[PDB]
Parts: C-alpha cells; sequence; structure tokens
C-alpha cells in the first residue's frame, strides 16, 4: 500500500515568513494527494485537494505543488492561526493513506508569564477540598519553571502542572500549576505563594495570598 | 436517426452505470487504481471505444465481469459510430 | 449547518463493545462513502474503513487488526461503526468523514472521543476562580474556573455560552487515581468585571452534564 513520507516532522518558521511541508509517496500517484490541516483538538480540515486545486474558505495563502512522489504545501506568510498539524492523503490507489504529520510551529519574540494565584472556593472547601491554582500565562519560549512555596517552605507534594500545546492566537504557550491539600492541611498554613521563573527575567515573578 | 440516435442512449448508460459497479467492484481491493467515479468514467470510455491506453484496468473478478459488460454493450452499442454514418450526406 | 453529528464520548469495559454513530445532513448523493479514522492521543490519523450505504458495501484496512463493522441506516442517515472487544489500544478519537467518491474528505465530524476502561462515569465538579482580595488589578483581569473528579474524557469548557472567546486558555486535563482535572482561563478588561457577568459553561458527553459558574468577586 502507498506510503506517504513527511518530513521534517517540525517545522520552525519566523511570522510573515514563506513556510513549505513537503510529502513524498512510496510510488507515482500522479496527483491524488490531498491536505488537511487540525489544530489542536480539532478535526481535520480539507486545506488542498488534488495537489494544487484551491477549496473555498481557504486562505489564498495556502498552496499546493507537485505531481508524482514529490508535493509541497505552501503558506505565504504564517501566522499564529495557522499553528497545527498538517497531513497528506492520497487518493491514487486503495486504500487511501496518510502521512505522518508535520507539525508547524511559529518563532516569535521572547514573552514574559503572567502568573496569577488563586484561592480556593468556598464552594470546594465546603467539601473538604482546597485546590490552590496559579496561571503563567502567554510567555515564550514555552521552557518554564513554577515553584510552590507554603509559608515560605517549598512544596512539591499534591502539584500538579498542565501545559498547553503553542497557542493559534499569539503564538505563545501558557501552564497550569495546581496544588490540592484538604481543607485541613489548608487550614493550617498561612501564606500560599507561587514563583515563576522564565528566561525573561533572572530573578522569578511570584504571587502569593494569605488565608486570613 | 430514431434507431440509430437511441443507442447513443444505452451507451451513456451503460458508461455510467460501468463507472459506478466498476468502482464499487475495484475498492476493497489492494492496489486497484480504478477507485473514483470520474475517472472510472474515463475508464468506461476508453473501454468501449477500446482506445487502449492502459492507463487505467480492473485488477479485481468483478471489476473485470463489469469490464465485460462495459466491451460489449459498449462495442455493440457503439452503433453509434455507424449512426454518425449521416456524414454520408 | 454541521453536516456529520457524532457522540462526544463512549465509555468501554475491556472485552466490551460500543456501536458508534454519525448522523448526516445536508446534500447525499448515491455515490457517498462514508469513512473512518482512528486517533490516539499524540499520533496521526488512520483509517479504519469505508461504506457506500446507497449500496451497503464496506471494505475495511487490511494491515490494522479488524475490531469493527459498518453499516448504515438510508433513512436517518446515519452510518454505524461496531467496535468489538476492546483493550486500552481501541481507546482514541474516532471520527468519520464524507466522501464523494473522488478521493477527498471535504468534511468531517467532531469525533467520538472513546475510553476502553473498567473505571465509572463522574460529572466534573466547577468551582470558580476569581482574584484574592489583595490583587490589585491592571488594564486587564484574568478570572478561571476548576474542573476536577470527572471521567473520562473530553468536558468542553466555553465561557459566557461561546460569546467570551478572546483570551481563553484550557489546559489539558492531568489524570490522577482515575479522575481528570482541568482549568480553562479568561482575561477580560479590569473595568468590564464584574458589571458584566462572565460564566463559564462546563459540558461533559460521558455524563449528559453542562453546567454553569459565574464568576464574582470575593466576599
Ligand atoms: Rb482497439
Ligand atoms: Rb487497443
Ligand atoms: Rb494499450
Ligand atoms: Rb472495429
Amino acid at each position: 500500500d502507498i506510503l506517504l513520507t513527511q518530513s521534517p516532522a517540525i517545522l520552525s518558521v519566523s511570522p510573515g515568513e514563506r513556510v513549505s511541508f513537503s510529502c513524498r509517496a512510496s510510488q507515482s500517484i500522479g496527483t491524488d494527494i490531498h491536505w488537511y490541516q487540525q489544530r489542536t483538538n480539532g478535526s481535520p480540515r480539507l486545506l488542498i485537494k488534488y495537489a494544487s486545486e484551491s477549496i473555498s474558505g481557504i486562505p489564498s495563502r495556502f498552496s499546493g505543488s507537485g505531481s508524482g512522489t514529490d508535493f509541497t504545501l505552501s503558506i505565504n506568510s504564517v501566522e499564529s492561526e495557522d499553528i497545527a498539524n498538517y497531513y497528506c492523503q492520497q487518493s491514487n490507489r486503495w486504500p487511501f493513506t496518510f502521512g505522518s504529520g508535520t507539525k508547524l510551529e511559529i518563532k516569535r519574540a521572547d514573552a514574559a508569564p503572567t502568573v496569577s494565584i488563586f484561592p480556593p472556593s468556598s464552594e470546594q472547601l465546603t467539601s473538604g477540598g482546597a485546590s490552590v491554582v496559579c496561571f503563567l500565562n502567554n510567555f515564550y519560549p514555552k521552557d518554564i519553571n513554577v515553584k510552590w512555596k507554603i509559608d515560605g517552605s517549598e512544596r512539591q507534594n499534591g502539584v500538579l502542572n498542565s501545559w498547553t500545546d503553542q497557542d493559534s492566537k499569539d503564538s505563545t504557550y501558557s501552564m497550569s500549576s495546581t496544588l490540592t491539600l484538604t481543607k485541613d492541611e489548608y487550614e493550617r498554613h498561612n501564606s500560599y505563594t507561587c514563583e515563576a521563573t522564565h528566561k525573561t527575567s533572572t530573578s522569578p515573578i511570584v504571587k502569593s495570598f494569605n488565608r486570613n | 436517426w430514431r434507431a440509430a440516435g437511441a443507442a447513443t442512449v444505452l451507451l451513456v448508460i451503460v458508461l455510467l452505470a460501468g463507472s459506478y459497479l466498476a468502482v464499487l467492484a475495484e475498492r476493497g481491493a489492494p492496489g486497484a487504481q480504478l477507485i473514483t467515479y470520474p475517472r472510472a468514467l474515463w475508464w468506461s470510455v476508453e473501454t468501449a471505444t477500446t482506445v487502449g491506453y492502459g492507463d487505467l484496468y480492473p485488477v479485481t473478478l468483478w471489476g473485470r465481469c463489469v469490464a465485460v459488460v462495459v466491451m460489449v454493450a459498449g462495442i455493440t452499442s457503439f452503433g453509434l459510430v455507424t449512426a454518425a454514418l449521416a456524414t454520408w450526406f | 449547518q454541521v453536516q456529520l453529528q457524532q457522540p462526544g464520548a463512549e465509555l468501554v469495559k475491556p472485552g466490551a463493545s460500543v456501536k458508534l454513530s454519525c448522523k448526516a445532513s445536508g446534500y447525499t448523493f448515491t455515490s457517498d462513502w462514508i469513512h473512518w479514522v482512528k486517533q490516539r492521543p499524540g499520533h496521526g490519523l488512520e483509517w479504519i474503513g469505508e461504506i457506500i450505504p446507497s449500496y451497503g458495501r464496506a471494505n475495511y484496512n487490511e494491515k490494522i487488526q479488524k475490531k469493527a463493522t459498518l453499516t448504515a441506516d438510508k433513512s436517518s442517515s446515519t452510518a454505524f461503526m461496531q467496535l468489538s472487544s476492546l483493550t486500552s489500544e481501541d481507546s482514541a478519537v474516532y471520527y468519520c468523514a464524507r466522501e464523494r467518491g473522488d478521493g477527498y474528505f471535504a468534511v468531517w465530524g467532531a469525533g467520538t472521543t472513546v475510553t476502553v476502561s473498567s473505571a465509572k462515569t463522574t460529572p466534573p465538579s466547577v468551582y470558580p476562580l476569581a482574584p484574592g482580595s489583595a490583587a490589585q488589578t491592571n488594564s486587564m483581569v484574568t478570572l478561571g474556573c476548576l474542573v476536577k473528579g470527572y471521567f473520562p474524557e473530553p468536558v468542553t469548557v466555553t465561557w459566557n455560552s461561546g460569546s467570551l472567546s478572546s483570551g481563553v486558555h484550557t489546559f489539558p486535563a492531568v489524570l490522577q487515581s482515575d479522575l481528570y482535572t482541568l482549568s480553562s482561563s479568561v482575561t477580560v478588561p479590569s473595568s468590564s468585571w464584574p458589571s458584566e457577568t462572565v460564566t463559564c459553561n462546563v459540558a461533559h458527553p460521558a455524563s449528559s452534564t453542562k453546567v454553569d459558574k459565574k464568576i464574582v468577586p470575593r466576599d
């Protein structure tokens, strides 16, 4: 069956630049190759069909080229909304097949995180739970470290972090650190801080709050 | 032009039915290239006319049956070519 | 209007079997083929099989192990994929798509997240997230909402029924002891709050439970 090689797997380009994803067939397939876009948690979306034929509802930024075994999907002037996974699919010989995929990745100007700490809600406490959340928002690069201090002391237990894939609104990244204690363990500590260490600033960004 | 011109009808029916059935017959068969309606039709026309390029053809068994039906009901049906014997007027 | 409707989620115990669906709408022809594509988190798309409702025939991908059986229902315009005897391996999102017999998939379904676990369905708990009393505010302000204790995925967190979209981050859930937990966030101008109501609609298909929670300032 036909094999669709999509390499490189990741493409790093600067905004406004031109980018090219390539798809190679294990055998000549004429122009029976089709392109799909898939954003984080979205479903695939037809971008180009039959290698070059356009599609209505798709930016004129998108174009295709090639025939036989070598195909290229292009984007003129990439942009945040274009951050996704691109796939190629062929309909030359049965059964249709898919490309491994190619993640576009925009490189923008370093941005500092916007930290915000939040006290657990009463609605929750009312159920014996205490979740102190902290947000490290819209930073870049995506590399970042977050620290938890309780009454000035570093905490590592009960902390669950969550990172988001690059954002298609501004090509940035965001993370969610969540320290979860029992109402009890929470009822016996004054202040909770949340420090963010990011390449944008040597000294950490902190946000604290006292329970009283 | 009624006895002959009527054949053009049959021909277009065969060409069409052939395309649909062919795709139906061929899909599921690894390597079959006769798997989309459009070209499935280009094929039927080149089979009926028997131009024979060999850019497309059936691999499954029923595909070949549909093929034979198209060839017979098609070469016959190409009594439309004789219908254009009106150029002898 | 949306053309392929697929059930957001479906839980299944190992060895069990589920029959996914996909109801159509819009234009329909006898040349239409409905396909099914499997997609495990992190990995790409995998063709599973296809069917032609206006005839009923279906073909399946011979590379992978056959765990499905396609069927259609002309009248209701609904295609059914029967997945039998599932295992952790079978857990993933499954999309159905419509192909006009010309080779490409023009439109796709929202996909049905399927989880193969012995765990039990648990609706999520949505707590608010307003700044702490001493949070000096600036040109903008950040509010959010915690969604925990739910299983299996997924959940859809919108803000003000979707009217509030600019400035929202919904972090990927994290699993711990059979229960998922995630948090969404929204940033609006400091002025617009709390004069202008801000709620986070949270939906959990696996339990048919959608909940609203207004985010007002702490007492
Ligand atoms: Rb010939
Ligand atoms: Rb020939
Ligand atoms: Rb030939
Ligand atoms: Rb002849």
